């Protein structure tokens, strides 16, 4: 299923890309302007990968609490911030997963000049947390989502995996 | 403490199952 096809996008990546999420649509009926409302929300993800104190106190016993769930090392800024992209949601055209559906195109935010450049909050705080490189590509049923602490140029070929491995 | 063993229970390795949790769980957590 879906993160199946999440990790066989970055495992065949012509570069090294961090993770990689999919933003999935759904609808929601907002009786005041009557619109079926469609919004963009964590369907599902892969980090593949490669602080202070109080920061790192305060991610492990979020480690764990999930440990306890499901069933210690440092927590880095990059796997920290892939989780709690889990909380995000995007109305439609909103944010740079929201603007990559809307206009179905691809949003490529190379180099950290780019990120913080774009004056998408989203790719600010990728920035802060280590990320150099964003890119939104939007798919049928929503948006597929690339990161990177490394800088890559746009590469078609990505784009090309992307269409193949979704619908 | 030389175990082989292995027991995998970090991030890296749980990802997975961590993805499938309700995001409004998520939430609730990472509010402390």
């Amino acid at each position: 299923t879906l993160q199946q096809r999440l990790q066989a996008l970055i495992e065949s990546a012509g570069e090294n890309w961090t993770y990689a999420i999919f933003w999935q649509i759904s609808h929601d009926f907002d009786s005041s302007t009557g619109d079926n409302t469609v919004i963009l929300g964590w369907g599902d993800g892969y980090y593949k990968g490669e602080t202070n104190t109080a920061e790192q106190e305060h991610r492990k016993r979020v480690i764990r609490e999930l440990n306890s769930l499901i069933s210690d090392e440092e927590v880095t800024d990059t796997e920290w911030f892939f989780l709690v992209s889990m909380t995000q949601s995007f109305v439609n055209g909103v944010g740079l997963p929201g603007e990559s559906f809307l206009n179905s195109r691809v949003i490529w935010l190379s180099g950290s000049g780019a990120l913080t450049g774009s004056g998408c909050e989203r790719a600010g705080q990728g920035q802060i947390y280590g990320l150099k490189t964003m890119v939104c590509i939007a798919t049928q049923n929503g948006v597929v989502e690339l990161g990177s602490s490394e800088v890559i140029s746009q590469s078609s070929d990505l784009m090309h995996k992307v269409n193949n491995l979704f619908n | 403490f030389q175990k082989f063993l292995d027991r995998r229970r970090s991030f890296r390795d749980i990802q997975g199952a961590i993805s499938k949790i309700d995001p409004e769980i998520i939430k609730s957590l990472l509010a402390s």
